């Protein structure tokens, strides 16, 4: 089996560089974020614009959705995250603590939790209702890159461009693992396997690799792309066949062969570097989205 | 006039 991916829409509004792209859990939305300071609400399975939400002082450079989809976080230039009710537009909380940047986050699956990565090298915990900090991690010596909750919520996966990852346990604060291979380079994003039992990690060489949490070894590894600069965003597209998806530097969708690790397809169309992908959570539909000399979005459709 | 270097968002920016 290989994806048959086909252009299906073309999303444009954001008036600079879209950031990261995201499905909604119950399928029936995407957000996009970007450094014009909004986001974006898009119908999932039309493409049709619904609306937008607007408040951050700078660029957004992520946006995550709660698991009844209501929710939105959002991750600025201007050192905060915000919290969105999606329906109203209104914003619920600021979460202020961070000393530079917000780079990255995510909400825990039960969404009381967000997490959050900065170029202040430090990954913070925060409570979704009180929009109070409950734990700053001292997770790295550079900017944090990626930061995501495993499926039981137990555990947080955050990268570096200090080129590690670490593993912490959500309850504690507590480091539980770092991983490294044979090299050190950047790693520029991070995310668990739907699963649990695996990390997938992007390192600023060319290079994807799937990790054993469990056994801290690399078991997979993914090339033929381009990322040397950018931190891009990778999944995991379950839906159809099992596949590994990232944007890349030449402006290209990479689609791979999960177990193989062969590319299954390259999707053609955005005109600067595609620096978000997304799988809807359903259906085999891929969201990408490119930087400042593109600036749309695009949904793609496959049979499996 | 603009500024010359509009403030976008780290993401979309090279980390060196």
């Amino acid at each position: 089996v290989k994806p048959n991916y086909a252009l299906k829409f073309t999303l444009a509004g954001h008036t600079k560089a879209v950031s990261s792209v995201k499905f909604s859990p119950n399928g029936e939305w995407l957000a996009s974020s970007s450094a014009d300071k909004l986001i974006k609400i898009w119908g999932a399975y039309d493409g049709k614009f619904e609306k937008t939400i607007s408040g951050h002082k700078l660029g957004i450079s992520d946006v995550a959705w709660s698991s009844d989809s209501n929710l939105l976080v959002s991750a600025s230039d201007d050192k905060t995250l915000k919290i969105w009710d999606v329906s109203s537009g209104k914003c619920l909380k600021t979460l202020k603590g961070h000393s530079n940047y917000v780079f990255c986050c995510n909400f825990n699956p039960q969404s009381n939790l967000i997490v959050s990565g900065s170029f202040d090298e430090s990954v913070r915990i925060w409570d979704v209702k009180t929009g109070k900090c409950l734990k700053t991690l001292p997770a790295h010596s550079d900017p944090v890159s990626a930061v995501h909750f495993n499926r039981d919520g137990s555990l947080i996966v955050s990268s570096s461009y200090d080129g590690l990852c670490r593993i912490w346990d959500t309850a504690s604060g507590q480091c539980l693992k770092t991983l490294i291979d044979d090299d050190n380079p950047p790693v520029s994003f991070v995310k668990f396997s739907p699963n649990g039992k695996y990390i997938l990690a992007a390192t600023l060489d060319n290079t994807l690799k799937l990790w054993d949490y469990s056994k801290g070894k690399c078991l997979k590894t993914y090339t033929g792309h381009k990322n040397e600069k950018y931190c891009i965003f990778a999944n995991f597209s379950v839906t159809g066949g099992k596949w590994i998806v990232s944007g890349s530097e030449d402006n290209l969708v990479y689609i791979w062969n999960l177990q193989t690790k062969e590319i299954v397809q390259k999707l053609q169309g955005h005109t600067d570097v595609v620096i978000s992908t997304a799988c809807h959570p359903t259906e085999n539909i891929i969201a990408s989205a490119a930087l400042e000399n593109d600036k749309t979005i695009k949904l793609w459709k496959s049979d499996c | 006039e603009p500024p010359l270097n509009p403030h976008g968002s780290a993401r979309a920016e090279v980390h060196l």
